[PDB]
């Protein structure tokens, strides 16, 4: 078992098992998570 | 090679911002664009206005639109006027000294609401992004910021240092507590957004989008979800548009009004307890003539409320404010969309409107235009001739900045100026051509059906004897001025709708701008098609000719001025500017330096021989429409869709070291406190905590633990090798304090273990050489607590492993049918066993 | 009641919700086309027999009067129409149209087309009349005269139905091929083309909201789209072989679709109640989310945990469990109220909690919280129930080996701390 990406679309699941919902973030952390996803998808 | 700066402003009585009324009717404070006007209602004259330090048009003026005035609010007890401008800046002026004294910029959007207590000297600002910011005037800083909404701020009410209630377009009401500095409660107000919020201490009024107001109860109850704020009433049918503002007045009866979007403002009245009693007993009669009781509890809304009347104003409204006296007359100062102010009065006897309609008086409309200016002319460096859409022609003078007279002609398209007698000649959107005066009676002529559709442009020779007009009936009509009537000498028929005409200043050429994107050029005495200018990709909107009739400027709908020569018809230059569309170009009367005005609100002043932008001008924000230059002197006039008229005149320790310093601080503090405690036991003076701990709000053991966490795990062994043995002893004292603060121990149990075992494994020889009973007791306690913590986590893990193994084995027992034959069971498990792929070389 | 012109020589009346059938007979040959007034009590029947008859209805004693008879011509009457009624109850006329190339407009006769006609629609203002056929055209004429007002020209391979959008006043035509055409009375030019359909439309109509057009389809389907841009809003697939008939109750938006086969369904508008229930769920959600944040900040770990498990907010759930452990560091494993809440947890919440606990069990920093909540589940639930929950064995198979690895690591850590013990030994030996 490895912690894969989340099942639903309203969630964000990272590689160390720290899951988050889309309804429990501030807009600042939302933007920083979008930037991290952007750079990871931009290379890999 | 001169500079140009603006020096005037006209026509803007009131723009997109609120109005603040001051008593002695009193006077009104309204907003121009990056400017605030204040005037009496008795006469309507500018008693003051607030500019800024440097004028726009200087080189130090930033080449962007100066932000508008968006909100303004005054405290008369402190004689101050705070103002919020649309790029998020807060200024404060006086009215006596009328000078800026401090400045705020916390927000990054438009500024919507300003509520300030000059009593408390607190200014609470709600902007167009989602944060509310509480500033302190005497502190001049940003005190704090409540940011929890997700669209904007449009409803707003503060009380004491306790509560703050705001309604935002993510259509909900949030109740903030200011002491704990956070939002306690939330309620969805309406389905979409919600704008208006009016707070009496008992009831609360929240409008929506769909003619629906909601009546709420407010308390200070201790409950979590209800108690504070409840939803007692729903009332319908104000008007089908949206309700924008709710403002609430007292004397006792009380009133309020809902300011809608359309022409109507609806004033309502709230009644008293004896009428409450009469209503409930009459509804009790309706009851006798429980489900009907809760039906009455539904009609509670109309039971409380009472529609007083309406004010059906003119075309549209922008804002309003209350002015009531004697509980017998109530008045509303209202600013409209177009530049009018109106004072509305209502007499009443606490029950009845006593009138079929509110009386409209004290209206200020003169110095404004009441609609947008389409055409502009200048008169002999002495007068200005503006004209707009509602028939309003207007004549202004540059010295005292006021009007002279006013006409009505319909949708006006072009005004020109005959210097003989100083007459005005206007051509409309109806196919007609009127002619008015200034000294004599108002109107001379309305030549009707000059063309069958909208004429588009007009000019006349320097002699003033023949006019030429161009109209969308494919027609160019040449007229003569006979002595004071007008005949049509000749009519030229063309192929496309002509969009512009221009006669050369030296009576030579006649340029025609045709919608099939071309420019014909005729000889003025012969009409012989001397030239054709081609290739603008879009219809040309403005043509001008140089003073010597040698260079033609032509400007079109595709953002590029084309300069052609009149000696052969060769385009000298294309020149791209003005990101939307250029609407006018105008030469100087002396040489080849021109001005260009466009639909992106920039007035660019070019040199022609160099083909260069000498200057950019950033007066206003909406679309420029008209431009005219002085005949001799050289002032410039530009008029724009915000009803604005501008007149321009010329002039680092490493890891290891950081751990050592933090260990120093922490062990110093711990030893000081324990020596004080030993002295307390001797008694049976507290030493002050250090600056960093009292500044970060951390116990010293958590401070040391935090610097251990800041040390990155690639250099930790090098750090613990760098530090010497005195700091090793201090480290052991720190771990003793952790074992006494057991929850830190279990929350950071791995790291503490690794660092302790590594330090002891390095320094084992000298530490065992030392002889110290405090070391012996410290290491005994650390050993015991470490075994306790690790055996606790180990017992948890072992219990869990045995339990989950039992559960899984029991389910396999229940739901895995065993094949008795061994090879079949082997193949069953080897088929159903989990697989995995890997990339090998052969 | 619902009036049915099937392929049987008897009009059929059925109540709409459904078994009882009224069968009325007027002529030997099968019915071919049916029409009703807007107010019920008047219906018009065209059969394969040349007779076309109009029935009065009577919701007293149940009468179905056959009172109007029309012999007409010597062909099959294929379509009928009557737009309106006078106040006294005599609808002004009846316009029917035939198997052969003629029509007739008889009080209570002109050439029409080349091939057989398809359908007859009426105007709301009772003045103009539309009629198409298989010859790629439609025609519109007067009601007081047979003078042809206009003619819509052409198509690929035919037309199948015509209708009048009454509010917007548009001409809709179900084509012969796989499309629908929408025209307007101003210039009679192509206002809207409706495509995306599969085989053939065979019926087109307006909606009671005056903004959505409905197209049936011979591939056994139904499309409802907005007419502003011509883009699909919904597509219904309750049928299996064909579509033949579609009718609508206006006030309560109740459409009914029937095919060549016997399957026979009624759809009803419910978007109002859908949006209502959605906004109620949104209101309840924002209320309990605000309550979650307030409980979280103020204490109340049990109630915050309950709201986090009902809302599925795993980050706040993890922080609740970590704070509860940090509190009860001082055989209870948390707050006792929290333990009672976990003992009164349910099935799907157990699957959710064990799934998230497996996730936290992955890394080495949160394995402690994962072990505590697993131990609490075990100490306060029934092992048989845990084994019988579906998927719990998959989750336990994912959980176990990480716990074995954590066990070995902590064992090695204790083995290391015996260096502290050895240092004590030698120090006490020296002194």
């Amino acid at each position: 078992y490895n912690v894969g990406k989340a099942e639903k679309d309203g969630e964000i699941r990272l590689k160390n098992g720290v899951a988050m919902s889309k309804e429990e973030l501030t807009r600042e952390d939302k933007n920083r998570l979008r930037r991290a996803l952007k750079r990871k998808r931009s290379k890999a | 090679y001169q500079r140009f700066e603006q020096a005037a402003a006209f026509g803007v009585i009131a723009s997109n911002a609120n109005c603040v009324w001051i008593p002695a009717p009193g006077q009104l404070i309204t907003s121009a664009l990056e400017d605030v006007n204040i005037w009496d209602i008795k006469t309507g004259d500018l008693v003051s206005k607030l500019s800024d330090g440097l004028p726009p048009g200087a080189s130090d003026a930033r080449g962007a639109k100066p932000a508008e005035c968006t909100y303004l609010e005054a405290h008369k007890d402190t004689d101050l006027l705070a103002v919020g401008y649309a790029d998020g800046v807060i200024k404060v002026w006086d009215l006596m000294s009328k000078t800026v004294l401090l400045n705020f910029n916390g927000h990054k959007a438009a500024i919507t609401l300003l509520q300030f207590d000059g009593t408390g000297t607190r200014l609470i600002s709600g902007s167009k992004d989602s944060n509310i910011i509480v500033w302190d005037l005497v502190g001049e800083v940003g005190l704090y910021k409540l940011r929890s909404h997700k669209d904007s701020i449009t409803g707003f009410w503060c009380q004491g240092e306790d509560w703050l209630i705001s309604t935002s377009k993510d259509g909900m009401i949030k109740l903030w507590d200011l002491k704990t500095h956070q939002c306690i409660e939330t309620h969805i107000a309406h389905t979409g957004e919600c704008w208006g919020l009016a707070v009496k201490d008992d009831l609360l009024i929240t409008t929506g989008t769909d003619s629906q107001v909601k009546i709420w109860k407010l308390d200070i109850e201790n409950d979590k979800m209800g108690g504070k704020l409840t939803e007692m009433g729903i009332f319908e049918k104000q008007s089908k548009q949206r309700g924008l503002k709710i403002e609430f007045i007292t004397n006792k009866t009380s009133f309020f009004y809902i300011q809608n979007a359309d022409k109507t403002i609806e004033t309502f009245r709230i009644r008293k307890e004896e009428e409450i009693a009469r209503g409930l007993k009459k509804r009790e009669k309706r009851l006798k003539e429980e489900e009907i009781a809760k039906s009455i509890k539904e009609s509670y809304s109309s039971f409380i409320l009472h529609p007083f009347q309406t004010i059906r104003s003119l075309y549209k409204i922008k804002s309003a404010s209350w002015t009531t006296v004697s509980s017998s007359k109530l008045e509303l100062v209202l600013t409209t969309s177009s530049n009018t102010i109106e004072y509305y009065s209502i007499p009443y006897e606490k029950r009845d409107p006593t009138s079929p309609a509110p009386l409209k008086t004290h209206t200020i409309e003169l110095q404004g235009q009441r609609t947008d200016v389409r055409s502009i002319d200048i008169s002999d460096d002495n007068k200005l001739l503006a004209t707009a859409s509602n028939g309003s022609l207007k004549i202004w003078n540059i010295k005292t900045h006021k009007c002279i007279r006013t006409f009505e002609c319909g949708y006006a398209l072009t005004c020109k100026f005959l210097p003989g007698g100083l007459l005005v000649i206007l051509g409309t959107r109806n196919g007609e051509l009127q002619l008015f005066d200034l000294a004599s009676s108002s109107l001379l002529d309305t030549i009707e059906d000059a063309h069958d559709a909208a004429i588009w442009s007009l000019d006349l020779t320097s002699d003033g004897k023949r006019l030429v007009t161009g109209s969308a009936d494919k027609t160019v009509k040449f007229w003569d001025f006979k002595v004071l009537k007008l005949h049509h000498d000749t009519t030229l028929e063309l192929t496309d709708d002509i969009l512009c005409v221009r006669v050369s200043p030296d009576d030579r050429y006649l340029a025609i701008s045709l919608l099939d994107n071309t420019v014909k050029v005729f000889f003025l005495d012969s009409m012989k098609f001397y030239l054709s200018l081609y290739g603008h990709k879009l219809p040309v909107l403005s043509i001008d000719i140089s003073f010597d009739s040698k260079m033609i400027i032509t400007s079109s709908a595709d953002k590029n001025i084309k300069i052609w020569g009149l000696d052969f018809g060769d385009c000298h230059k294309s020149l791209f500017a003005h990101q939307d569309s250029i609407m006018n170009v105008k030469f100087l009367p002396q040489s080849h330096n021109f001005f260009s005005c466009s639909k992106d609100a920039v007035v660019k002043y070019w040199d022609g021989e160099k083909f260069e932008c000498i200057q950019k001008l950033y007066a206003h924000q909406s679309e420029v429409w008209a431009l005219a230059v002085a005949t001799d002197g050289g002032f410039v006039v530009s008029s724009s869709h915000d009803h604005s008229i501008r007149i321009w005149e010329e002039t680092s320790l490493k890891a290891g070291e950081r751990l050592m310093e933090a260990l120093d601080l922490g062990i110093a503090e711990i030893e000081g406190l324990e020596a004080y405690n030993r002295d307390m036991k001797l008694w049976q003076i507290k030493p002050q905590g250090n600056a960093v701990l009292i500044a970060v709000n951390k116990t010293p053991e958590q401070y040391i633990m935090d610097t251990l966490l800041r040390i990155r795990m690639s250099q930790l062994e090098d750090a613990l090798m760098v530090m010497p043995f005195s700091y090793v002893l201090k480290f052991l004292k720190f771990i003793d304090t952790v074992m006494q603060n057991k929850t830190l121990l279990h929350s950071h149990l791995p790291l503490i273990c690794k660092n302790l075992f590594f330090i002891i494994k390095f320094n084992h020889k000298e530490l065992v050489s030392q002889k110290n009973e405090e070391l012996k007791l410290q290491i005994n306690r650390v050993k015991t607590e470490l075994r306790s913590a690790l055996k606790s986590t180990e017992d948890d893990l072992g219990f869990n492993v045995q339990g989950l193994k039992f559960v899984k084995q029991q389910w396999n027992l229940r739901h895995n049918y065993e094949f008795v034959d061994e090879y079949d069971q082997q193949e069953k498990e080897s088929n159903s066993a989990r697989k995995r792929v890997f990339g090998t070389v052969i | 009641k619902l009036a049915l012109a099937t392929n049987s020589p008897s009009l059929r009346i059925i109540p709409v919700p459904p078994l009882d059938v009224e069968i009325y007979e007027g002529h030997e040959d099968l019915l071919n086309s049916l029409d009703a007034t807007e107010d019920g009590l008047w219906i018009a029947t065209a059969s394969k027999d040349n007779t076309a008859i109009v029935w009065r209805y009577n919701e007293n004693s149940c009468k179905f009067d056959i009172y109007a008879k029309y012999i007409g011509h010597s062909a099959a009457v294929t379509a009928v129409g009557l737009p309106n009624i006078v106040s006294k109850g005599y609808p002004e006329f009846l316009l029917t149209a035939s198997n052969d190339l003629t029509i007739k407009k008889w009080i209570i006769t002109r050439h029409a087309h080349e091939k057989d006609i398809n359908a007859l629609s009426v105007s709301p203002n009772d003045s103009i009349f539309a009629t198409a056929s298989y010859d790629k055209t439609c025609k519109i004429w007067n009601l007081e005269n047979g003078e042809l007002e206009a003619t819509l020209a052409n198509h690929k391979r035919g037309l199948w139905d015509v209708s009048f959008c009454q509010y917007d006043k548009l001409l809709a035509t179900s084509s012969g091929d796989k499309t629908v055409k929408i025209w307007s009375l101003d210039t009679f030019s192509v206002m809207k083309t409706l495509e995306g359909h599969t085989n053939a439309v065979q019926r087109c109509s307006f909606i009671n909201k005056q903004k959505q057009l409905i197209s049936c389809g011979a591939d056994g389907l139904i499309k409802i789209w907005d007419c502003s841009s011509g883009e699909c809003l919904k597509t219904l697939d309750g049928h299996n072989n064909r579509l033949w008939a579609l009718s609508t109750m206006n006030d309560g938006d109740m459409i009914v679709s029937a095919d060549a086969d016997g399957v026979f369904q009624f759809w009803k508008d419910c978007t109002e109640q859908e949006i209502e229930e959605e906004q109620e769920k949104a209101k309840l959600q924002v209320e309990q989310e605000q309550s979650l944040q307030n409980y979280m900040s103020k204490g109340d770990w049990t109630n915050a945990f309950l709201l986090a498990m009902t809302l599925d907010h795993p980050m706040r759930l993890f922080n609740v469990l970590k704070r509860a452990l940090g509190e009860s560091r001082s055989e209870v494993i948390f707050n006792e109220e929290l333990d009672q809440a976990i003992s009164i947890l349910n099935d799907e919440q157990l699957i959710l909690l064990m799934k998230r606990c497996r996730d936290w069990n992955t890394n080495a920093k949160t394995h402690t919280i994962a072990q505590r909540t697993i131990r609490c589940i075990l100490m306060h639930h029934n092992i048989a129930k845990l084994s019988e929950i579906p998927g719990m064995v998959k989750i336990v198979d994912a959980i176990i080996p990480y716990t074995q690895r954590h066990f070995t690591r902590v064992d090695n850590l204790v083995e290391q701390s015996y260096i502290l013990d050895y240092a004590l030994v030698e120090m006490d030996k020296l002194f």
